[PDB]
């Protein structure tokens, strides 16, 4: 009986050289659970991130506006159209898109989350084009 | 398998002995050797293992 | 319209080579079979999807 197709053999050949007294409680250590972090928004005049959206936070306030108008039905554009993307792409463009752009600069092991929050109509548009 | 040698007199570690010995170990002697809490040598015996979720052994060969 | 230049054309011994793009060419939808461990597509086109 000539089996053959043999599952091989896999080798491994390197090491990982990853450079009071105590016993067991259950709530000193354990807890998988993470802190509850608090929103720390930094004021518009500290505020030293890019007034210019990247063609990356542009294109995704289109993509998730065109999303929901997908979903939704309700914009502010005079001029209607036949398409979501369009719409959204129109609401970029004229500034009344009702979304913010949170970027996140911090994770403070107090639990402190420290962002600054964009507003994309007031801010810069990229090509995109 | 383990092979427990006294001096020429060899008797076989068997993984309830060895539950048993690593039963006997603190939690001081696993913090101080540098292995975590959640590491201690009770837990690599095992009495009651784990049967894979019919998931990730689908159709009806590792089942054997 | 005669072209300017003289142009070289003469006879040239061609061969089929046997690679049909109908064989070749392969279209899925969203949906077909799928594998029962992972979940994801067939592999190839001779399992109708991936």
């Amino acid at each position: 009986l000539i089996m053959d197709d043999l599952v091989e053999e896999y080798v491994e050949t390197e090491e990982e050289n990853l450079v009071e007294i105590v016993e067991s409680p259950s709530i000193c250590e354990g807890f998988v659970q993470a802190s509850s972090q608090t929103l720390v928004i930094i004021p518009d005049n500290e505020r030293i991130t890019s007034n210019v959206l990247t063609t990356f936070e542009a294109t995704r306030l289109v993509a998730v506006r065109a999303q929901q108008l997908a979903i939704n039905g309700s914009t502010m554009l005079k001029k209607k159209y036949s398409s979501p993307i369009d719409i959204a792409k129109q609401e970029l463009f004229n500034r009344k898109i009702p979304l913010l752009v949170m970027r996140c600069i911090k994770v403070t092991p107090e639990g402190q989350k420290i962002v600054e929050i964009w507003n994309p109509r007031e801010m810069g548009i990229p090509l995109l084009d | 398998t383990f092979w427990a040698d006294q001096q020429g007199k060899i008797d076989k570690l068997y993984p309830q002995i060895i539950r048993e010995i690593f039963s006997r170990v603190t939690y001081d002697t696993v913090v101080k050797l540098g292995r975590s809490k959640n590491s201690h040598p009770e837990k690599l015996v095992l009495k009651a293992i784990q049967i894979p979720p019919i998931s990730i052994r689908p159709g009806i060969d590792i089942n054997n | 319209e005669y072209f300017d230049a003289a142009i070289f054309i003469g006879p040239t011994y061609h061969q089929r080579l046997q690679k049909f793009v109908l064989d070749d060419r392969y279209a899925v939808a969203s949906y077909g079979p799928t594998d029962a461990l992972t979940g994801q597509p067939l592999d190839g086109k001779r399992s109708h999807g991936g």
